[PDB]
């Protein structure tokens, strides 16, 4: 197996995944539902229609939670410090970029809701620029679903 | 800025001296007396179990009091002129009242766990004793920052659905939805917590 | 003056100097650095050397009561995280007459480049001290006011660099450290607030 | 038989973060002091 | 073979990689989104071709998505210290400076989209302000496919 | 052969090379990229005459890159500790002086390019500026040349 | 000969020769060079007057280049830790002496041209200043040529 | 002789002995070169008796040109730890005593020559303060004659 | 005697106190030497009676200077720790209480220079708090001789 201290960067890959990766959910939906709340009050017809940029934050979140259910399951007593070490750096690159690409749903949606609550010709071009601050989070997902199974 | 200056200069001089030291290990073959191994080892497991139930509770109810005076002030605020919000707005309170709820609960269920031992060496200190130290500091660690950023995610909205209900009273029902996809941060947390806690036996 | 040097081919092998070593048994204290690094002639019964394992026995036929011998213990093993060669103090142990010691000796360790120097290898543990008993009501007990061995990479008749016992930090500091520079980023979070609650200039 | 260390004392780890942690909590205390009087803004038109 | 720390620096290569051009391609779409959103309700015709500054934005991206997947393929347990070095450098080099790319078209794409809004000349001249801020995410993908693959 | 911790501090040449000469390029491209949207509103004539200090900025990111391939290809398992030094020197001295001609390239760019808005007269005197914070990217650039050649 | 880390000690020295005095000349055509551009508005005639304090900001970075030319060519494998303090203190002798030069350049050229724009009997006298911090960097030339020659 | 590193505190005293009188011969040259041209709008004819408290900045970076040729010629190696502790004083005390005195000229000669265009009769009473704060850097220089030469 | 190290305490005591109490000495004469130029403005003819806090400042970097002289001949080969760190506490006693009495006497000495133009009154009662003021920097050295005679 590994050694006794093995077990310390399996659990900071998990923790990390959650962390980093709820920060980014929480951002992408205060900073836009700050822009909900406040466009809503001049325009209370499209206040369902852009709930989406806060529903695209929350994948983030369950962009997080898939890799820190899937380390915290395989993580066992004395794993190798070549599997932990995996399984960190899995950790860190879902979450510091599910952080991104919650920052860049919380910029654009609060701009986008904006705009759209001034001019409703946004709203196709507002929901195709988060789909490029969306995919920020799942290209994340797929280096630490490469990283962790291994 | 005047107190950040402070703040940051001791983080630059923090990183400035360990780039100097960290490339004064390598450089004269130092690097053996590093010893990340001796870090981890014999600092007591107890010290990473007590700041696994310390933050647990401690950095939960600073996210549920962020969230309370972030949109405490725009009840009080904002229902001076139309004071029919203090009734109905007291559910976004309570949506960053229940992630102090996750706090204390996952701060009692950390706390069974924890039981003591009496080995001393590295080696008596098995590496059940080792992980069952690591994976309490790692999961009050996800259960007290997911909770610190939930409880000021739905503070944040909170207070921006407080001041919408001001002008038309009808909008409340409609960014309540809006406080439960930020209140699901919070009970993400408690699934990894309960996760990396599962299979955790401390004591010999 | 000169340390203890053991060989057995042309080259030289293990080699220990100290400045006072001294046992006692029971509570009689007899001093043996006068006759041990002074005399120029031991009693070096077997000094084993096999490149992984060496032994350094010193025998002095005048001590407390009869002829009492004094074993070192050493290995080199090749540590697979390391990637190196690290050489260990294994056990010291003693043979007074039908009895051994069994001295555990930990932290006496170090690569086999360098040697070992420490400044108080001494028994009659205290906190840090490197010398332990297998069993703690122990006859015998032993005190090094210096200390330096080396074994497994002697070369030319004398010391290498060495891989010293204090250090910057031990492990009773680095938990005191990480305690109290953890709740100074937690005073300054709650002192920043407060040099920041400033009041008003008018009244109405 | 050459080539004796350096006598480090016993107690290093202890003398060092003495040191360590006061010239700097010493030294901070000192820089806040001084900036605090060199950016004093007494007001002076008169 | 090499050390069991050695994967250490072989993980976060992938991880910084990943997180760095992640952090690059949200300060491409974030602060350029906002740029769509001012320009817009005056001139809601030019929506769609200005998502041109959010696409090579979200080229930043699967340049270290790219090097994150060759580093976290060839990984195996006990590397040389040697080749774990490579992959390292070979992920602060397309991180940090997709990271400086992301900065420069966050830059120059919100300015440019201002100024195209104000007149509609300068959308060839801010495109080719775009290749030049994009060729440095290309700058460090080929120091990156040369130090990974020695 | 040199010890295995030497290549380390010729990676880190090869990648301190090529990011902070992209820093110094993006700074150069950005900042003096907002000043061609701010100048062509009035003067819509002088855009593609105005790509020069974003060309003079390009410049800067090819010197860092001449030398990040330089030291890449003389990487060796086993390069002495002289050997692995020079490396570093050679990237630390492009890129943090590939970085100064390009903090000054874009300050001198952007007020230059403000300033030919209302004077035709200073766009040859603020091309003959910008040969003066080439030439920065150049002495770094002949230096790291006669370090990576040793 | 010396030890096998003695050669990081002249290698920052010849590096720290060029990325200071490429930084004081940054600050040199930078910080003068925009008040180029305020005077060129009303005073157009003397744009080519007005280079001076860019000219003499360049050399600043011609007197590092030839003292880090001057280390890099003065370096063995193995030379002594004797050899190589000094041209570590060779370096940090023209490198932050000529960022101090050319940080006083920048700042009276600036005020000089912009001063020379309302006055132009100050030219003669803009000039005379510039020399005075022009010999910073010459006394920083002369203490590392003495340094690294010995 | 000493030890090997012995003569890295005496170089260090020999590069702060210029460097940081550099940085106050500049601080005088650049702070109280602004005061010249605010002054040379109204009173064109106070120009070059204005070039004082530029002039007698220009002798701190001499004071400090006179230590450091002393140290770097008193130099050899081997030099004991006490000889070299007294050379790293010798430029600390030189130094950054005329970096006070640099900052003190640059003050009093800044405001000096604003009010010589008021009234120029502050013009003997400026030249009195500048003569006490040039002899701080001349009170550093007979304590390094002190250190140094002992 | 004492070990080799010894003497870098007791040349840190003949260094800082003179660095540390020239700066005092420097912000003494800075402070007060910008209240003589606001000053004469309106009244010009309290230039010889109001710089008396000039001439009091330049007695701060004196007392730093005497115990830079009686440290700097108390300093031989091989002697003590224990003796050499009395001379550090002389030197950081009478420097950075020199400082002190440099800051009261820069902001008293400025503005008491302001209210002594517009009232003569103030004269004898702004000369009284400069004694006050110097005794800050007196106090620092009768414990600095203290210290400096064991
Ligand atoms: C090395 C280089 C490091 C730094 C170099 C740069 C440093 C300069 C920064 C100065 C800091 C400063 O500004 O002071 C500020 C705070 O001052 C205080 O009130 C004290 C704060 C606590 C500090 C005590 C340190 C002791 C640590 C010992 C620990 C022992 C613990 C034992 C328990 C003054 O406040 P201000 O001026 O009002 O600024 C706000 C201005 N504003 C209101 C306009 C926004
Ligand atoms: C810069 C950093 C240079 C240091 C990194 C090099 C380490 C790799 C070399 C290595 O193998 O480890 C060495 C230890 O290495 C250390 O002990 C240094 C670690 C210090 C902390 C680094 C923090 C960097 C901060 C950044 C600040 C940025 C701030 C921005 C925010 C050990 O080497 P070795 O064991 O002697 O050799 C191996 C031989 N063997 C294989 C036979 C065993
Ligand atoms: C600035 C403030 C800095 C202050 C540092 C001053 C401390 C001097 C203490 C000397 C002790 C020492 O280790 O000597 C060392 C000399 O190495 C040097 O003296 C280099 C000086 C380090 C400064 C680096 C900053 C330059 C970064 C840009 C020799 O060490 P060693 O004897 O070779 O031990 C290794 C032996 N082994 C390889 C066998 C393991
Ligand atoms: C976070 C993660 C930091 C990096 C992960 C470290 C992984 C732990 C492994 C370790 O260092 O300890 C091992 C190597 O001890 C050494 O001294 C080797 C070099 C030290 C670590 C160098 C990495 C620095 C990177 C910094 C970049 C940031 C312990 O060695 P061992 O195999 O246990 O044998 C020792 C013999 N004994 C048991 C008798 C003592
Ligand atoms: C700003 C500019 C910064 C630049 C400053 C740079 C100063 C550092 C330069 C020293 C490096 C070379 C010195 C040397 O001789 O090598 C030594 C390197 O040992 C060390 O690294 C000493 C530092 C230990 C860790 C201190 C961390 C505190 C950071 C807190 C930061 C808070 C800051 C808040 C403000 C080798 O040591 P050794 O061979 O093992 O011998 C020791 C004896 N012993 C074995 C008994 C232990
Ligand atoms: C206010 C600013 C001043 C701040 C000063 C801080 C520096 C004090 C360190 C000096 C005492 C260290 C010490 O005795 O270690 C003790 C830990 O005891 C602790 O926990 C020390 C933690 C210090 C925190 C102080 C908070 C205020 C235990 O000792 P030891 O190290 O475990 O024993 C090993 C024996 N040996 C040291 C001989 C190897
Ligand atoms: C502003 C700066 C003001 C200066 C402020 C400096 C404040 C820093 C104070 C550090 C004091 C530590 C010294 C000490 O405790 O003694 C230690 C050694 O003694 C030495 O070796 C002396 C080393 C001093 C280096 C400081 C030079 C930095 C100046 C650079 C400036 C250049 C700037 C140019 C640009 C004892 O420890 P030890 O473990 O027993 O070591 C014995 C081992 N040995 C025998 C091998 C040595
Ligand atoms: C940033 C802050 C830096 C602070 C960093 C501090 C680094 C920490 C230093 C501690 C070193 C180890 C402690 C120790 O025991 O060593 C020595 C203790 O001697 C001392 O206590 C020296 C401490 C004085 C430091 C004052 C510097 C401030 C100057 C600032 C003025 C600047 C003004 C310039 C203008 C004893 O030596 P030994 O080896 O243990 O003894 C055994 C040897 N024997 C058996 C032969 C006897
Ligand atoms: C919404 O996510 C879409 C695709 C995704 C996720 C691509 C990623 C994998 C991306 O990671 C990378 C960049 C690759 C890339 C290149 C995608 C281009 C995508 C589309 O482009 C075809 C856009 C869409 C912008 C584009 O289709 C626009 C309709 C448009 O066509 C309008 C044109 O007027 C405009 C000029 C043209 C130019 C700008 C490309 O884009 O659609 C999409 O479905
Ligand atoms: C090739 O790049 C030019 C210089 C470069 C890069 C020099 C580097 C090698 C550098 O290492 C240094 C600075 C060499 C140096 C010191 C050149 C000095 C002046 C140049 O001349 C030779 C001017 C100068 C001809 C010209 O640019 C000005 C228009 C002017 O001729 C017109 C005059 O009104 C003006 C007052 C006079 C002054 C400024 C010298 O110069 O130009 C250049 O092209
Ligand atoms: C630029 O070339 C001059 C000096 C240079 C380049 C010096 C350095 C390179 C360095 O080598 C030198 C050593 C710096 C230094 C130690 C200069 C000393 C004195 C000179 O002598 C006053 C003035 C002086 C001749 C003159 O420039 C001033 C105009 C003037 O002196 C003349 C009068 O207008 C005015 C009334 C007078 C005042 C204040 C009474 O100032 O240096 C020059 O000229
Ligand atoms: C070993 C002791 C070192 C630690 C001591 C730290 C104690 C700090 C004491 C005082 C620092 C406060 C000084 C700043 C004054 C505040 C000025 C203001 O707020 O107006
Ligand atoms: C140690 O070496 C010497 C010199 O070769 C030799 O005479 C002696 O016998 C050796 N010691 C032993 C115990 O063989
Ligand atoms: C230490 O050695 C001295 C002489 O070397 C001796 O007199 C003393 O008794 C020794 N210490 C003890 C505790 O025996
Ligand atoms: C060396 O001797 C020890 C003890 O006698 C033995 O266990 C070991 O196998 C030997 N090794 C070799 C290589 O002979
Ligand atoms: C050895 O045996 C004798 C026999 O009585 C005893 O007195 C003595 O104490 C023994 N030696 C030790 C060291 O105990
Ligand atoms: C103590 O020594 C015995 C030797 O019989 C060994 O088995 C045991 O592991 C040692 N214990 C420690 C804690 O070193």
């Amino acid at each position: 197996n590994g050694p006794e201290y093995a077990s310390f960067f399996a659990v900071m890959g998990a923790s990390a995944a959650m962390v980093f990766s709820a920060l980014g959910a929480a951002y992408g939906t205060a900073k836009s539902g700050t822009g909900i709340a406040a466009m809503s009050v001049m325009r209370p017809e499209m206040i369902m229609k852009s709930i989406i940029p806060v529903v695209m934050a929350g994948i983030i979140a369950i962009y997080g939670l898939v890799v820190a259910v899937l380390i915290a399951n395989s993580l066992n007593d004395g794993i190798s410090l070549y599997r932990s070490f995996l399984q960190l750096g899995a950790g860190l690159s879902v979450g510091l970029s599910g952080l991104a690409a919650g920052f860049a749903i919380g910029i654009v949606g609060d701009a986008g809701v904006r705009g759209t609550a001034q001019q409703p010709r946004l709203f196709v071009g507002m929901i195709l620029i988060l789909i490029f601050a969306e995919v920020l989070g799942l290209y994340g997902l797929i280096v630490a679903l490469i990283l962790s199974t291994k | 800025t005047g107190l950040v200056l402070l703040y940051s200069g001791v983080f630059v001089a923090f990183w400035a001296c360990l780039l100097v030291v960290g490339i004064c290990y390598t450089i004269f073959d130092l690097g053996f007396r590093f010893d990340v191994a001796w870090f981890l080892t014999e600092t007591s497991p107890f010290m990473w179990s007590n700041l696994g139930i310390g933050l647990a509770i401690s950095l939960s109810v600073v996210g549920a009091a962020w969230g309370i005076y972030i949109t405490g002030s725009s009840i009080i605020g904002g229902g001076v002129k139309a004071p029919r919000i203090k009734t109905k707005n007291l559910v976004s309170i309570i949506f960053c009242e229940a992630v102090a709820i996750y706090g204390i609960i996952m701060a009692i269920v950390i706390s069974n766990m924890a039981e003591p031992f009496s080995a001393t060496d590295p080696k008596a200190i098995g590496h059940r004793n080792y992980h069952a130290g690591y994976s309490m500091f790692g999961a009050g660690l996800t259960v007290g920052l997911s909770n610190l950023f939930c409880g000021v995610c739905v503070g944040i909205v909170g207070s921006g659905a407080a001041l919408a209900d001001a002008q038309n009273p009808s909008l409340f029902v409609k960014i309540l939805i809006v406080e439960i996809f930020g209140s699901a941060i919070g009970l993400f947390g408690v699934i990894v917590a309960i996760l990396q806690t599962s299979r955790v036996k401390m004591g010999d | 003056n000169v340390p203890v040097s053991y060989n057995d081919s042309y080259d030289t092998r293990i080699l220990f100097w100290a400045q006072n070593f001294s046992v006692a048994y029971g509570e009689h204290w007899e001093d043996l650095t006068s006759r041990t690094f002074g005399v120029q002639d031991l009693n070096l019964t077997g000094s084993f050397w096999n490149d992984t394992v060496a032994r350094l026995v010193l025998t002095y036929d005048s001590l407390f009561g009869t002829m009492v011998t004094f074993k070192f213990i050493l290995a080199n093993s090749y540590y697979s995280v390391s990637a190196r060669h690290w050489f260990t103090l294994e056990n010291l142990e003693i043979h007074s007459n039908g009895s051994v010691a069994y001295f555990n000796a930990s932290q006496v360790t170090g690569p086999s480049i360098y040697s070992f120097h420490c400044e108080h290898v001494s028994s009659e543990n205290e906190d840090g001290n490197l010398l332990v008993p297998d069993t703690q009501p122990s006859l015998w007990q032993m005190t090094f006011r210096d200390f330096q061995i080396q074994a497994f990479n002697v070369t030319d008749k004398k010391f290498s660099y060495a891989s010293d016992c204090a250090g910057f930090f031990s492990p009773g500091i680095w938990m005191g450290l990480l305690t109290s520079l953890f709740m100074l980023f937690i005073f300054t979070y709650g002192l920043h607030m407060i040099l920041s609650l400033k009041t008003m200039d008018r009244f109405d | 038989t050459y080539n004796l260390a350096y006598k480090y004392n016993f107690e290093y780890p202890v003398v060092f973060n003495l040191v360590l942690w006061i010239m700097i909590g010493l030294a901070l205390t000192l820089i806040v002091t001084c900036y605090n009087i060199w950016n004093m803004d007494p007001g002076y038109d008169s």
